[PDB]
């Protein structure tokens, strides 16, 4: 039934991780017409991460390797629209593309590794 | 009746440490209500006495709140789903590329059967598997205390 | 009025023999004795 | 009879609690539909009576009243399917990437059948389950007293 | 006879409020066929007495009525359908990657079958499945009056 | 009753070593609550006597603490499950490309069905079943010691 | 009491050998546990003698020692898995594109389930099987003793 | 004890040919872990004796060895698995672009599925499987002979 | 005891010509061991007696020779397995875009699921099967000569 | 469940082989703008190694074929970042290019045959 | 009064002989004999 989830009877059973989620609010400018964006409260969710394992290729004699992470979650994450997206860190801070069924009970994620996370507690 | 005590029940399971999800009117109304189940009246001569007794009602206590608590906030509408939600034991599960297939527990009734839902009602069905050994012997009277064995005894 | 308390896999069988069938053939090989003898049975054996 | 009480029933299931959504009549009218069910006769020589008796009133009220919100507005077209929502336990489920599978209860007639559509159904089934065990023997008289037994006793 | 009440079966399916859909002279033609199904009359002494009676009789009316009311608008061209529709309990269904199984009920003849096809239906099986639990001595006569048992009794 | 020794307990099971994730407190009510499903009764006429019976109640200690890990921060999100995490042997599995499948251990009530979750229970039952092999002989006086026998021998 | 000897046991064994990774007080503490699974007690009349009964106490004191070494460092976490790992037989098992299916060995209790967890397991249940052959005949006396047969014989 | 000899034992098998890999101190250690599962003792009036009795002792002899091997190097890396190397008849296998499965062979006790792991294995169960047809007859007394038959004779 | 011919047996084998693969002394040690599982002592009461015995053991060596040479140069590494290579019969197999599935032999022991491996272990099992037929009678004198039969004839 | 190590209780039943492997730690310049790594402590471990097998190509004359391999590890190792690669020889020196789930409880990996192994008992 | 014990894949089985006929047999074998020799069977057998 598309009525109760499914996600959560299923993470009643596998096992899951848990990653720090915030969520985009508004965007300024820096007097260069560059966005900045601006990112509120970061709680804390229960999610499973899954594999999709990139391969590199090449520019010109440089490699550039994409890191991808795919994630499971019973949440309403966007991706991508007129605002920006939202964030989150398994270690590193990472962005996702994509959207899933969220007006009914869960949704499914996307990653993209970003640098570094800053530190002291893994802020 | 057996008092219920919130302290010890929150220390028991930390899950449930909560106050402000968890009011001691709702944790005190479930007991009320597993007090039906199963009988409160303690007596020496039970095969359930001691605090094994306490053990199997704080056990049944859980095993309702968390069936309760499942149906208000689970569908992320408020529990908008039509006939609320289900309980039963999951065999098997996937999401993506995990799946996982475990054993089906031996449920013969009803009483088993909705036992097997929660993790507190498989362990509230263990203790009472272990505690169910042997059997009663309810009528009958002494009729050997009247006759001479062995040794010129009479026990 | 003793009860044995055994295991659900357990189990106890018992066999009985019948020794009916004796009694005639040890008193038909008597009496061929008796006849052996050419003395009457009832003085071999006190009775017949 | 039995007294319905609107307000304790809206405290023990807060997913009821909006009395818009849900007017005072309609629950009284669910209450005396399931008073046919079972027997709302009040004896202390019965198996089920007390709170007991009135949990399991409220619980098969609420069974009645779930599978009537399936029709109304499980569908919310108005009910414009030709056949009508159907209940049921549902063995196995799958949306998108994402199945489970769970655990067949022992249904041998249709009122457990029946019963365990629902959360509320499969706890009023556990309940009487429980409260089930044992017998009854009805033709009797004590004949067993016009005679002397071990210690010259009659009981 | 049982006077079937419109208002009270219109408020009672909430589905069936529409009077354009929905003329009086079916719902009082289809209670006149369901009034042979199950007998009409009522006796203080039979097993379905008072106010169980009548919630029967609707239930197979309602029933009657979505099952005939499937046949006509179905197949977006009036019922052009060679056979018609055909009822049933409906296992399994999957639309696109949405997939449900559900549990078979235990049907053993004709007449539960059918009824297992719409919820009134089931609803109704159960409550009759409820109210036939023991069973009838027709023939006999007091035999044990004429002896003297016990306490000097007749009883 | 018998003393709980922490100290040699850690050092029985090192992943439980640390002293900060489980408090010496929490230890001693799980084999607190351990203590009732197992007699902790001591004497030399019992078939669980000397170390065996510590043994087999340090087990039954472990597996409630695993099975305690497994809610609160087996999930890792405070328990944020409706239903919480359930126990029992996984007969299959599958992580990516990697898919391996077990023997089904032979259950058959709720006791064992619930030791088989974990390899501390697994092992309490393997050695329960080691040494329940036999039986009792309850109710029952000598009576061959009156009559002579082969060699003019009573014994 | 047998007095346990770790330069024999690592000889038997050696992916034992390592002395950093397998302190000589883990191998004694696991051989006093193993000494009551098995009675460590020797006689010339029992069944398993002697060396039999070292091979025994040596297979499982290794069985002991493999399966709790599992769960200490294996997860790549420090065994931060929240049950630990369970153990059994593994009947089939996918690698890629290598896939073997085996034979699953007969079990029928606790005893021998837990016992095919393991290399040496299977080895101690090998070498019980074959020694299990015969049967016991415990109570009995010498009665035909005393009547005279075939040639003018007793015995 | 009989005696082992390690020039023919290595003759038999030429695989355990190389001295460096299979020292002799662990062929005669494997030999004298194997007599403990045959009894060696050697007289006429057994049903295996003569040669057939060491063949048996060298084939059980190279089934130890072959499991040794795959424990210690089946891995190859210090035996770093968790559990180790399972033994058994590989059913069904499967690598790339090649698939064979074989027939199970009928195992029903411990004994013959350990013995089945190997082709040493198998060989020493198909022998004992031939020696092994007939049966004893233990207790008894030439009383026919007391008796004239047919022509005259007490034979 | 049957004297080997190395020259009959090549002439009967032209698959085991090559002398360098296939050393005399080799032959005449598995003609050894295979003098074991069958008798070689010969007899004319035997069933078994003869040109049919020389063939039955010269199968059974050949039988041995396979199953032996299997193991020595099988995995391109000199049988580097850790536990060589397996026998048994080949219900199924594919290559490629190739499959052959065959039936099963009707194996019930040891002896005949070792036989089936190969062909001449087949061949041997089918002559063992014709000349298996009938059976032995043991004990018994010839009572019936004291008694006179139709024609007066005592035979 | 994504708990206990799956690669490790299956690699009681296949059987593995032993491989060589050694980690990248940093590298440095050789007055030519050319990159120069170095690796440390080559140490023994236990991994099942596939199959994808290479066909060959064509640039003008050459073939070129490239050797390719499947290994599968309960190792976290890493193939390429702003950092170097790791290096293997079940015969011959490899390099891989992936990732797999590391974070849980095991990985997989790939390799392209490196020319050859320096000898004396095969550095 | 005594027990042997067995395992849970082993089996007893006992078996019988009823001699309750060959009393018939044997008798009127023995009446056929004094019937050829010409004399009652009291006198060869000393008893009927």
């Amino acid at each position: 039934i598309p009525g109760a989830n499914l996600l959560r009877m299923a993470f009643g059973v596998i096992g899951t991780q848990i990653v720090r989620y915030r969520k985009f609010e508004q965007r300024v400018k820096n007097d260069q017409a560059q966005y900045v964006s601006m990112f509120g409260e970061p709680f804390d969710l229960a999610a499973s991460v899954q594999r999709v394992r990139r391969d590199q290729y090449a520019q010109f004699n440089l490699e550039f390797q994409r890191n991808y992470v795919m994630i499971f979650a019973n949440f309403d994450m966007v991706d991508l629209d007129r605002n920006m997206a939202g964030d989150q860190f398994l270690w590193t801070g990472r962005v996702f593309q994509l959207e899933s069924q969220g007006s009914w009970f869960y949704q499914d994620g996307w990653g993209v590794c970003l640098a570094v996370d800053i530190g002291a507690a893994k802020a | 009746m057996v008092i219920f005590d919130e302290h010890k029940f929150r220390t028991l399971f930390p899950e449930f440490a909560d106050p402000a999800a968890y009011p001691d009117v709702r944790l005190q109304m479930y007991f009320d209500i597993a007090c039906e189940f199963i009988s409160d009246r303690d007596s020496p001569y039970r095969i359930l006495n001691g605090k094994a007794l306490e053990a199997c009602l704080y056990l049944l206590t859980a095993h309702l709140l968390s069936l309760s608590t499942m149906q208000v906030q689970g569908a992320a509408g408020g529990g908008v789903t039509a006939g609320g939600t289900q309980g039963g034991f999951i065999t098997s599960a996937t999401v993506g590329e995990v799946s996982v297939a475990k054993l089906a527990p031996p449920a013969k009734n009803g009483w088993q059967w909705w036992l097997s839902g929660t993790p507190y009602g498989q362990e509230l069905w263990a203790l009472l598997s272990v505690k169910a050994v042997g059997g009663f012997y309810i009528g009958g009277l002494p009729e050997r205390r009247g006759f001479r064995k062995v040794g010129g005894t009479f026990w | 009025h003793g009860v044995k308390v055994l295991g659900i896999d357990e189990g106890m069988e018992q066999f009985d023999t019948n020794l009916a069938d004796f009694d005639s053939i040890i008193m038909n090989q008597y009496q061929l004795v008796a006849a052996i003898a050419k003395t009457p049975a009832t003085k071999l054996l006190g009775t017949s």
